[PDB]
């Protein structure tokens, strides 16, 4: 009897709609899980994760200005902080394939 | 009912087939019910790639190299090829190393790593709480400088034993007694020590099994390489990109497999009582387009039928016209 | 989300840009043949060309993308399905069933008797195979070889008495089966030279009876092969052939269409249009008031297309019902688009920064290449904010796209398909008089040779007779432009 | 509930009446005495749809369901192609695999001895990463200039459906009461039916 | 079953072929009928049969 | 993972077996004094995409 009703109610109407009164919700499966479409992976572009502050750890640096005296060297500039944290090169990063 | 050809002819770009369509007595035949069965061989070619990305070391960073060695020639006063400049990781842990490599167990008698497959690149420590600082013993594998430097992303080397070892065989084993050469794998063991290691505190800490493999990148190409030469420190950072996808297959409704609207290649349908051909065809007509529009008209064109290769061509509507809705990225994400 | 969006944009737009927008990366040597897969796999396109901010908040297709074939994509579902049907390997033995497509013998009911059935098959890989890149498969080592070809036929096991009655009744002169070709048009191909915008055509004097109208679209000589040649030695393209499969993608390139009869009178004339003497398909730069659908198409052209396809336009405009709006129809593929761009002339603080001098996402993206990050975190100079309290002066752009469809100009007094035999098809002046027809098209110039596909709608009918056993006689009639 | 998923496991169906005569016989099929549902390993020429199903079985299923097959093959209209019907769920598939016999450099590497993505994935478990970055030994490249010799495999899937063999002379559902249902021999005679 | 399994192919796994495909959490009807009762282990129900 | 695949490493010098009477370990000299090799596993951070 159950199979007869199932095929009947398939015949008389569309079986993707859901009716909560009779628990009318057909069983199904994901078509991409039964047969596997291995299209590959579109991953041409690299993806990176960066430190919270943008740049990574830096180094301490002190300001210096040119010498207006006879010798044109470099003396300590004093409107500058003795400890300025600046990173050289590129920042820190880790790679991930999302 | 099947009909075997009564005559067949092959040309440089044409395959002439001739049949004898015999309709039996008290019968009818609908020409819409007839088709040609074609069986043959196809070599799509080296440009075929029915997928995106790479199939080998897909998760690797695109600049990450393998454990590989390079030669530093640097001939000064004399030709002093420094050599054996190595860069990589050793991931297997053993109990001890004496001269035979990485011990991997006991039985009194200590068992040693089999150079053909051990150490396995696919194994290592099991948990993050390694807490390793007590003069441990580690081993791994490396690529000899005779193999070309390549990114890990896309790298493939065929197996040469049932255990998965990819090492080639070094045919250069000429016996000194006038005998034939003997095959064996070109796997060598190199030992390393720390930084101070002055005079007597020379105990190996890393044993690397260098080898030569049939390295190849079958679905990717290098997009950044500094120097045209190979095996240099600068070549550790070459970057690789996957090959572009290219889906190659028969056309929709097998358009083009049959000759239409060509006076020199015109099909023949005639009763044998006469010889006059009932098929007259012109070069000003398009049969393929007529069928395409017809079969659009008589039915829905998103369904697929594998019998006639009935799969319409289409494009992604979001690729032809670009909907730049922006990016929902209010919440920060962390690793 | 930003990374997923950038990956989508790159892999689906940037790699498909024309080769003028790409460069060869250094230390890399590429084949001189631009149709080789190695050349296309070896060129590098700068990711910053089509970035996450390209036309932000707009519905707009890229202008370079507009003249490129969109069916040469790996997002092609049909092509990838047909590729997977054979398998995933380079080497494959296949087994296929091919139909008959000739309009005269694809539905004929064949009677008892002995016949000779013969046909030819192509071995050219560039014709029998399709690739998503369009590279020349002849030079890339594709090979196809046929082992055995057989013909299968099934019979209805009809009762012998009823069958005999069927042949008895079907061998009379009044019971001759008649068939016609669905397209029912005479195909004419006309060259458009490179960067040429005006293509005039001339047809000498002939009878114009049974004319059901015109149909026209643009093609590409690189894509369209030479017709009738058993082997075309200049075909170097393995992608979609719009001439054969119907995937037309250059309909928007037309500007206006002019029809002249006997070199003196204009069709349709009688002041039936806002521009009485021509057909203004689109009217850019202008805009005195004769545009519709929030795009650059003119009112008259929209009315003509709607009347020709769905008989709609005389009693209001509305969406046609689906069973007439087929895939290759007009309303299905008509896509108006609009966008805003910065005002070069009127914006006082405008600078024309070139591509190598634009930094956005700097320090987190590569420089002109899909390579490692490099740079500093710094405020961007690209693009120009078109929204907000500090939005810039702007100028609006309008255009439209209409793919896999054919422009149609029917030969009827009211542009409506009342019947297959048009009213003017049976008109006295076009019944017995002879007229020479002059046309002049206007198109957007492009830097590649093109072909103007013209369909002269005709009647292509065949009458097949089988009076005795084993005898077939077919009588053909094409009207007009007869054979 | 009707969720059938093992229809493809059939090979052939044989019908015998009175232990002597065959149904339908009368040489109505390429294999007259049985119903070859699928024919693998073989392939003399009696397969369709680029899968392993035989021509006769496809014709029988099409005629039984949609009355299609005597005047050409085409996609049935949707209001007959219900969810539990045949053409809705028929899925031909094909793939290539490496040639064990003919590939001279073939090795049968077992699962614990295959390394791909090594150093970035776990070893035989959904666990932490472990290993070294090294070139992979799996799988065999079936494309490219260095593709390996291959052999093709074909099969088909057909779920939530029932194979049907109708009791009519031409396998077509002309009416609920089949023609042979009211046939004289099957009207009054008694027959014992054998199936294999 | 890794990222390269039958790369570029339309193919269902052979072991999967004999396993019931409706015993999956991708079953839309089953998950809908599960959510209809609620998300809790204990539920008083009220149905019309 | 880090851009170079493996994380930061350590300096190592080559050593070969002693062919003299004492079978110990002497400095090998076809080897670089500073080879950067990492022991254990590489560096990594975890994310739930």
């Amino acid at each position: 009897t159950e199979l007869s009703y199932q095929l009947l109610l398939d015949s008389l109407g569309d079986r993707t709609r859901y009716f909560s009164m009779w628990n009318q919700a057909v069983d199904s499966y994901d078509p991409d899980v039964r047969i596997i479409e291995n299209h590959g992976i579109e991953d041409e572009l690299p993806n990176y994760c960066f430190p919270l502050n943008g740049i990574g750890p830096g180094h301490t640096y002190q300001g210096i200005k040119v010498k207006t005296d006879d010798t044109n060297g470099w003396e300590k500039d004093a409107n500058v902080a003795p400890a300025n944290e600046i990173t050289i090169g590129n920042n820190l990063a880790m790679e991930i394939n999302i | 009912l099947r009909f075997v050809p009564v005559d067949r002819e092959d040309n440089t770009y044409s395959y002439k087939v001739r049949y004898t369509l015999a309709v039996g007595d008290n019968r009818v035949l609908d020409m819409a019910s007839t088709f040609f069965d074609i069986r043959g061989v196809l070599d799509r070619g080296p440009s075929f790639k029915p997928y995106s990305g790479t199939a080998y070391n897909s998760l690797a960073p695109k600049g990450a190299p393998n454990t590989s060695q390079w030669i530093v020639t640097t001939n000064g006063d004399n030709a002093v090829t420094t050599t054996t400049n190595t860069f990589g990781i050793a991931s297997m842990k053993g109990d001890n190393i004496t001269k035979e490599g990485l011990q991997i167990g006991k039985d009194e008698k200590p068992i040693y790593a089999d150079k053909t497959y051990q150490p396995e690149p696919q194994v290592g420590e099991e948990s993050w709480t390694d807490t390793d600082g007590t003069n441990e013993k580690f081993g791994g594998r490396a690529l000899k400088p005779a193999t070309n430097m390549k990114p890990c992303y896309g790298s493939f080397a065929r197996p040469t034993n049932i255990k998965g070892g990819q090492a080639k065989n070094r045919k250069v084993k000429p016996t000194t007694e006038g005998g034939v050469e003997t095959e064996e794998p070109d796997i060598d063991m190199e030992f390393f020590d720390g930084r101070d290691a002055v005079a007597g505190a020379l105990a190996p800490e890393i044993v690397l099994y260098t080898e030569n493999v049939n390295l190849e990148t079958p679905d990717s190409h290098v997009v950044y390489k500094p120097e045209t030469s190979n095996n240099s420190h600068a070549n550790l950072g070459q970057q690789a990109m996957p090959n572009r996808p290219n889906y190659i297959g028969f056309r929709d409704n097998f358009v083009g497999l049959m000759y239409y609207n060509s006076t020199g290649n015109m099909g023949v349908l005639a009763g044998q009582a006469s010889q006059l051909n009932a098929v007259v065809d012109l070069q000003d007509r398009n049969t393929e387009l007529s069928y395409q529009l017809l079969l659009d008209s008589l039915g829905d064109r998103t369904r697929y039928f594998s019998m006639w290769n009935q799969a319409v061509d289409s494009y992604d509507p979001d690729v032809r016209i670009i909907e730049n809705h922006g990016i929902e990225d209010e919440l920060p994400n962390y690793c | 989300q930003a990374n997923l969006w950038r990956s989508f944009l790159y892999s689906n737009v940037a790699l498909y840009l024309p080769d003028v927008y790409k460069y060869t990366p250094p230390n890399i040597t590429l084949p001189t043949n631009t149709n080789t897969y190695e050349y296309m796999n070896g060129r590098v396109v700068s990711p910053s060309l089509v970035d996450s901010y390209i036309n932000i908040g707009a519905r707009w297709s890229l202008d370079p993308m507009d003249n490129v074939n969109p069916f040469n994509h790996h997002r092609n579902a049909g092509l990838r399905y047909r590729s997977m049907l054979l398998g995933n390997g380079r080497y494959v033995p296949f087994h296929i069933q091919v139909p008959q497509k000739f309009f005269a013998v694809k539905n004929l009911l064949l009677l008892p008797g002995s016949y000779t059935y013969e046909w030819n098959f192509r071995k050219d890989v560039n014709m029998v195979l399709q690739s998503s890149l369009g590279n020349d498969l002849r030079t890339d080592g594709a090979t196809i070889s046929f082992t055995s070809i057989n013909l299968y036929a099934t019979f209805f096991p009809m009762a012998h008495n009823t069958a005999s009655t069927l042949e008895a009744m079907l061998r009379n002169d009044t019971n001759d089966q008649s068939f016609n070709d669905y397209l029912s048009a005479a195909n004419m191909l006309y060259p458009i030279p490179a960067n040429a915008t005006n293509i005039p055509i001339s047809i000498p004097s002939r009878n114009w009876a049974a004319f059901r109208g015109w149909s026209f679209t643009r093609l590409k000589t690189k894509e369209t092969p030479s017709l009738g040649s058993g082997f075309d030695p200049y075909f170097v393209y393995s992608g979609s052939i719009p001439y054969l499969d119907g995937t037309f993608y250059l309909n928007h390139t037309f500007k206006k269409v002019s029809i002249m009869f006997d070199s003196s009178v204009s069709w349709p004339g009688n002041d039936r249009l806002l521009s009485p003497n021509e057909f203004e398909i689109k009217r850019t730069v202008d805009g005195e008031g004769y545009n519709v659908a929030q795009c650059n198409m003119t009112k008259d052209w929209f009315l003509v297309q709607m009347l020709a396809n769905y008989n709609i336009g005389y009693q209001g405009f509305y969406i046609p019902e689906g069973y007439k709006d087929r895939m290759y129809s007009f309303f299905r593929n008509f896509q108006p688009m609009s966008r805003q761009v910065v005002d070069e002339v009127n914006y006082t603080d405008y600078k024309a920064v070139t591509l190598p001098y634009q930094h956005n996402n700097s320090g987190f993206v590569g420089y002109l290449a899909p390579t490692m990050r490099q740079g500093e975190p710094y405020p961007a100079n690209y693009p120009y904010p078109l929204i907000g309290t500090t939005a810039v002066k702007s100028v609006t752009q309008k255009k439209f796209l209409c793919d896999r469809t054919m422009w149609r100009i029917p030969f009827s007094s009211n542009f409506m398909s009342m019947g297959a035999l048009t009213d003017l098809g049976q008109n006295m002046l076009y019944a017995n008089s002879a007229h020479a027809l002059d046309m002049t098209f206007e198109v957007d110039p492009m830097d590649e040779p093109t072909l103007l596909y013209l369909l002269f709608e005709v009647f292509d009918v065949v009458r097949v007779h089988q009076p005795h056993r084993g005898v077939i006689e077919a009588v053909y009639l094409r009207t007009p432009f007869s054979a």
